[PDB]
C-alpha cells in the first residue's frame, strides 16, 4: 500500500472536486438517452439488423442502471470506494472494474456482429437464406455476454488485477507495475490486443459492406435506368416526329432497348431462379411490349404514319401497367440498404475514437521505464483515459435517437434528396 | 426433315425477266417467313428480300425494291421471287432461307435453314468457239534448270471449258487458270506446264480442249522455235 | 535522308548464340515491314527473315526458321533478331531494309551498312 | 443502315494455333449477332446465334463473346477443315439485316521467291490479227507479288490482265500469270519487251526479256 506513482491507491480521502456533479449529469443524460430510444424503439418491433440494435441498447442500459447506484452511494458518504461496509472491505472496487471490463467487451463484440452480419446479408445470399434464422440469431447477446463473464473472470484467477483510481471512486485495471512482472503487463497487453483486433475487423467488414452495396447500385442503374430513359426519349422523339423514317429510326432504338432492359435483373431476388413467378411475370411484360413494337413497325413500314403513333400511345400504356412496379420496388430497397448501413457506419467512427486513448496507454506504458513526474503527467493521463472509455455507454443511443427520429428522418430524407 | 429447293435461273439477256420458285418441304411456310440472299463472283453476302405469309408483309432492299416482287401461296407451300429489268450487275448466286416468329426461341435463331443456290447470268452475246494457241518456249535457256510452255484457250462463250494435256497423260506441274471476263463479253484461259530442259523432253507436247455448249473439240501441238 | 544501324556481332564461340538489333533513324519504321538478310562472303545476299505490322505474323527462309526468331518493338521504334545453336555456315554479313510501301510488295531501297558475324 | 465491320481479311495460321476475329457495330443491336461459315461453291452455316450460344450441331471449340458492340469469334484450336470464309451478320428485325466482309484464313508455310518465265506471240494468232504476250510467276509465297510490264523504256498502263490460282494441295504455293494484249500497229513498232517481277522474299527484282 505504498507506491510512488499510482499515490492514490490507499488514500481515503476524497477531493471536493466538480466530479460528482459532472457524474451525476452525464448519468442522468444516458438514462434519459436510454429510456427515450427504448420507448421509441418498442412499438416498432412488438431485420435482424434492428433486433440486434434494440439488445445491444437494452444491455447498455441495464449496464448503467447497475453501475450508477454504487458511485452514488460511495460518494453519498463523502469517502473513498475502498471501503464503504466493514464487511465489503476492497470489493467494491474489483466489482467496479469487472462489471466496467464486462460490459466495455460485450458492447464492443455486439457491435462487430453487427457489422459482420450486415456485410453477409448484403454480400451473400444463398448463406444468408440458407442457415441463419432469427430464432438463431436472437441467442447471440446471451453468447456474447457469457463470453465477456468468462474473459473478465480471468483477473480473480490471478493473471491479473485491479486497482483504485482517484479520487475515491474510479477502480481500473492495473498498467504499469513498476516494470515488473509479466503477468498484470500480459494481461494490459492482452486486452487492449484484443480490442485493437475487433477496431479493425469491424473496420474491414464496413468497406467490404459499402463496396458491395456500391456494385449493386452500378448494376441496377446500367442494367435498367439507361434503358428506361431511352425507352422514354424516344417515345418523346416520336410524339414529336413527323416522317416514316424517323419513326423507323426511333422504333429500331427502342427495340434495342427493351432487348437489353429484358435481360436485366431487380436487385431483391437475386437469389431466386429465373422461372420464379415474378421473373416470369417481368418477362411476360417486355414479351408484350415488344410486339406491340413489332406492330408499329409494320404498320409505319407501308408509309402510313398515324398509325404507328396510336400504337405508339398503346405501348405506353401497357409499360405503365405493367413495368413500374419493379423499378419502384427496386429503388425503394436501395434506400433501405443505405440507411442501414449508414447507422452501423457512424456507430464504428464513435467506438473506435473513443476506444483508442486507452490501447494507446497500455501500449506506451508496457515497454518503457520511469519516466517523467507521477503527479500530473500520469494521473490525468489516465482520467483522461477513463473518461474517453466512459463516454461510449452515454452517447450511444442519442445518436440513434437523432436519427431515427421522424421529423429529423424526413430532414435527411430531404438532405440527401438535395445532390 | 427439313429441306428448301430453288428453280428457275438461267442465262437472260439484259432487260429480260425470270420467275424464281422456293419450294419447302416437311414443315408449313404458314409458320414462317422466308427470304431471298445473293452473291456475287468473288465477292460477299448480301440481303435481297422479305414475305411474311401470315400478316401478308413484304420488304425489299434498296437496289431491289421497285423491280422485284416477292409472293407465296400456301395451297401448294411455296414461295416465289419474280425479277423484271435485269442488269448485268445482278449475275450472282441466290438462296433461300426461312426465319421463325415472335415469341420465344424461333425468333432468336435467324437463318438456322437455308436452300441450295441458283445462278443468274445476264450477259448479250451468243455462244462461240475456243480458239487454241502456242505459247513457244524461248530457246534452249537453263538447260541445266527446268521450262515453261502452255496453250492459250481464247474467246469462248459460256462458261465452262475444260483443258487436259496429252489426253491426260500428264497431271503434274500443270495450272490451269480460272477464266478472265474481257472487256468483249468473251472469255480466256491459259494452261502451263513446266518440263526439264532436256530436248524440252525428247517429245512433243499436245493440248485438248472440249467445249460442250458449242460440241467442238479442238487440239493443239506445241513445238520449240 | 532515311538511316538504319544495325548494331551487333562479333566472334562467337560454334553452338552459340546472338542478338541484333535494327534502329529506326530519320522517319521511323511508321506501319512499315523490317526485312533481315545475309550476305555470305563468296555468294549473293539471301532472304533470312521479315517481320510484318503488329497484328500480322512474321516469316521465315526455309533454313534460318527454327533457330531465329524476330520481334519488334513500337514504342522504341526497333526490331531485333534473335539467333540459336549456330552453325560454321552462319557467318556473313548481314543487313536491315525496309519496303517503301504499305500492301506489302517489297522495294527494298533502303539498306542500312551491315554488319559482320563471325563463327569459329 | 447499320454497318459492321470485319478484321482481319486474310488471316494465316496453321493447325493448333488459336485464331480471333473482331466484329464491330455502329449501333447498339443488343445480343442479336450471329456467326456463319462458308466453303467455296457452297451455301453457309450457321455456327453462334445469340452472339454466345451454340447451334446444335457445330463443335465445341468454337465460342462467341460480346463486350458492348464489340464482338468476338474465337477459334480455340484448329483442325484442317476450318479452313474456310466465316461471316459477321447482325439482325434486329425482318426488315433489316446486314452482313460483314469475310475473313478467309490461308495455311503458314516458309518463303519462296517466283521463278519467271516469258512467252512471245505465236505465228497463229500473228496471222489472225492481234498480239498477245504473256509473263508467268510460278511457285510463290506469301500471296503478295508485282509485276511491271515495259517496252523500250516507257511503262505500259493499257491492256494487262492477270489472274492468281488457289492454294496447291501440296505444296501451298500460289502461281501467277499475267497477259499483255496489243495490236499490230503498237506491236510492230517497238523493239524490246520486258517483264519485272518483285516480291518479299527477292533482294532484287528479277527481270526477264525478248527482242523482236
Amino acid at each position: 500500500m505504498k507506491s510512488p506513482f499510482y499515490r492514490c491507491q490507499n488514500t481515503t480521502s476524497v477531493e471536493k472536486g466538480n466530479s460528482a456533479v459532472m457524474g451525476g449529469v452525464l448519468f442522468s443524460t444516458g438514462l434519459l438517452g436510454n429510456l427515450l430510444a427504448l420507448g421509441l424503439l418498442a412499438r416498432s418491433g412488438l431485420s435482424v439488423f434492428y433486433m440486434l440494435v434494440c439488445g445491444l441498447t437494452v444491455t447498455d442500459l441495464l449496464g448503467k442502471c447497475l453501475l450508477s447506484p454504487v458511485v452514488l452511494a460511495a460518494y453519498a458518504q463523502n469517502r473513498s470506494l475502498r471501503v464503504l461496509a466493514p464487511a465489503l472491505d476492497n470489493s467494491l472496487c474489483q466489482a467496479f472494474a469487472f462489471f466496467m471490463s464486462f460490459f466495455g467487451l460485450s458492447s464492443t463484440l455486439q457491435l462487430l456482429a453487427m457489422a459482420l452480419e450486415r456485410w453477409l446479408s448484403l454480400g451473400h445470399p444463398f448463406f444468408y437464406r440458407r442457415h441463419i434464422t432469427l430464432r438463431l440469431g436472437a441467442l447471440v447477446a446471451p453468447v456474447v455476454s457469457a463470453f465477456s463473464l468468462a474473459f473478465c473472470a480471468l483477473p480473480f484467477m490471478g493473471f491479473g488485477k485491479f486497482v483504485q483510481y482517484c479520487p475515491g471512486t474510479w477502480c481500473f485495471i492495473q498498467m504499469v507495475h513498476e516494470e515488473g512482472s509479466l503477468s498484470v503487463l500480459g494481461y494490459s497487453v492482452l486486452y487492449s490486443s484484443l480490442m485493437a483486433l475487433l477496431v479493425l475487423a469491424t473496420v474491414l467488414c464496413n468497406l467490404g459492406a459499402m463496396r458491395n452495396l456500391y456494385a449493386m447500385h452500378r448494376r441496377l442503374q446500367a442494367d435498367l435506368e439507361d434503358n428506361w430513359e431511352t425507352l422514354n426519349d424516344n417515345l418523346k422523339v416520336i410524339e414529336k416526329a413527323d416522317n416514316a423514317a424517323q419513326v423507323k429510326d426511333a422504333l429500331t432504338k427502342m427495340r434495342a432497348a427493351a432487348l437489353d432492359a429484358q435481360k436485366a435483373t431487380p436487385p431483391k431476388l437475386e437469389d431466386k431462379s429465373p422461372d420464379s413467378p415474378e421473373m416470369k411475370d417481368f418477362r411476360h411484360g417486355f414479351d408484350i411490349l415488344v410486339g406491340q413494337i413489332d406492330d408499329a413497325l409494320k404498320l409505319a413500314n407501308e408509309g402510313k404514319v398515324k398509325e404507328a403513333q396510336a400504337a405508339a400511345e398503346q405501348l405506353k400504356t401497357t409499360r405503365n401497367a405493367y413495368i413500374q412496379k419493379y423499378l419502384e420496388r427496386a429503388r425503394s430497397t436501395l434506400l433501405e440498404e443505405l440507411d442501414a448501413l449508414l447507422l452501423l457506419a457512424l456507430m464504428t467512427v464513435l467506438f473506435t475514437m473513443c476506444s483508442l486513448p486507452v490501447i494507446y496507454r497500455a501500449y506506451y506504458g508496457a515497454f518503457k521505464d520511469v519516466k517523467e513526474k507521477n503527479r500530473t503527467s500520469e494521473e490525468a493521463e489516465d482520467l483522461r483515459a477513463l473518461r474517453f472509455l466512459s463516454v461510449i455507454s452515454i452517447v450511444n443511443p442519442w445518436i440513434f435517437i437523432i436519427f431515427r427520429s421522424p421529423v429529423f428522418r424526413i430532414f435527411f430524407h430531404k438532405i440527401f434528396i438535395r445532390p | 426433315e427439313v429441306q428448301l429447293v430453288e428453280s428457275g435461273g438461267g442465262l437472260v439477256q439484259p432487260g429480260g425477266s425470270l420467275r424464281l420458285s422456293c419450294a419447302a418441304s416437311g414443315f408449313n411456310v404458314v409458320d414462317f417467313s422466308l427470304h431471298w440472299v445473293r452473291q456475287a463472283p468473288g465477292k460477299g453476302l448480301e440481303w435481297v428480300a422479305y414475305i411474311s405469309s401470315s400478316s401478308g408483309s413484304t420488304s425489299y432492299a434498296d437496289s431491289v425494291k421497285g423491280r422485284f416482287t416477292i409472293s407465296a401461296d400456301t395451297s401448294k407451300n411455296t414461295a416465289y421471287l419474280q425479277m423484271n429489268s435485269l442488269r448485268a450487275e445482278d449475275t450472282a448466286v441466290y438462296y433461300c432461307a426461312r426465319w421463325g416468329y415472335w415469341p420465344g426461341e424461333p425468333w432468336w435463331k435467324a437463318f438456322d435453314y437455308w436452300g441450295q443456290g441458283t445462278l443468274v447470268t445476264v450477259s448479250s452475246a451468243s455462244t462461240k468457239g475456243p480458239s487454241v494457241f502456242p505459247l513457244a518456249p524461248s530457246s534452249k535457256s537453263t538447260s541445266g534448270g527446268t521450262a515453261a510452255l502452255g496453250c492459250l484457250v481464247k474467246d469462248y462463250f459460256p462458261e465452262p471449258v475444260t483443258v487436259s494435256w496429252n489426253s491426260g497423260a500428264l497431271t503434274s506441274g500443270v495450272h490451269t487458270f480460272p477464266a478472265v471476263l474481257q472487256s468483249s463479253g468473251l472469255y480466256s484461259l491459259s494452261s502451263v506446264v513446266t518440263v526439264p530442259s532436256s530436248s524440252l523432253g525428247t517429245q512433243t507436247y499436245i493440248c485438248n480442249v472440249n467445249h460442250k455448249p458449242s460440241n467442238t473439240k479442238v487440239d493443239k501441238k506445241v513445238e520449240p522455235k | 535522308q532515311v538511316q538504319l544501324q544495325e548494331s551487333g556481332g562479333g566472334l562467337v564461340q560454334p553452338g552459340g548464340s546472338l542478338r541484333l538489333s535494327c534502329a529506326a533513324s530519320g522517319r521511323t519504321i511508321s506501319r512499315y515491314a523490317m526485312s533481315w538478310f545475309r550476305q555470305a562472303p563468296g555468294k549473293e545476299r539471301e532472304f533470312v527473315a521479315v517481320a510484318r505490322r503488329s497484328g500480322d505474323g512474321a516469316f521465315y527462309a526455309d533454313s534460318v526458321q527454327g533457330r531465329f526468331t524476330v520481334s519488334r518493338d513500337d514504342a522504341k521504334n526497333t526490331v531485333y533478331l534473335q539467333m540459336n545453336s549456330l552453325k560454321p555456315e552462319d557467318t556473313a554479313v548481314y543487313y536491315c531494309a525496309i519496303d517503301s510501301d504499305t500492301f506489302y510488295s517489297g522495294s527494298y531501297d533502303y539498306w542500312g551498312q551491315g554488319t559482320q558475324v563471325t563463327v569459329s | 443502315d447499320i454497318q459492321m465491320t470485319q478484321s482481319p481479311s486474310s488471316l494465316s495460321a496453321s493447325v493448333g494455333d488459336r485464331v480471333t476475329i473482331t466484329c464491330r457495330a455502329s449501333q447498339s443491336v443488343s445480343s442479336a449477332v450471329a456467326w456463319y461459315q462458308q466453303k467455296p461453291g457452297k451455301a453457309p452455316k450457321l455456327l453462334i446465334y445469340s452472339a454466345s450460344s451454340l447451334y446444335s450441331g457445330v463443335p465445341s471449340r468454337f465460342s462467341g463473346s460480346r463486350s458492348g458492340t464489340d464482338f468476338t469469334l474465337t477459334i480455340s484450336s484448329l483442325q484442317p477443315e476450318d479452313f474456310a470464309t466465316y461471316y459477321c451478320q447482325q439482325y434486329l428485325y425482318y426488315s433489316l439485316v446486314t452482313f460483314g466482309q469475310g475473313t478467309k484464313v490461308e495455311i503458314k508455310r516458309t518463303v519462296a521467291a517466283p521463278s519467271v518465265f516469258i512467252f512471245p506471240p505465236s505465228d497463229s494468232q500473228l496471222k489472225s490479227g492481234t498480239a498477245s504476250v504473256v509473263c508467268l510467276l510460278n511457285n510463290f509465297y506469301p500471296r503478295e507479288a508485282k509485276v511491271q510490264w515495259k517496252v523500250d523504256n516507257a511503262l505500259q498502263s493499257g491492256n494487262s490482265q492477270e489472274s492468281v490460282t488457289e492454294q496447291d494441295s501440296k505444296d501451298s504455293t500460289y502461281s501467277l500469270s499475267s497477259t499483255l494484249t496489243l495490236s499490230k500497229a503498237d506491236y510492230e513498232k517497238h523493239k524490246v519487251y520486258a517483264c519485272e517481277v518483285t516480291h518479299q522474299g527477292l533482294s532484287s527484282p528479277v527481270t526477264k526479256s525478248f527482242n523482236r
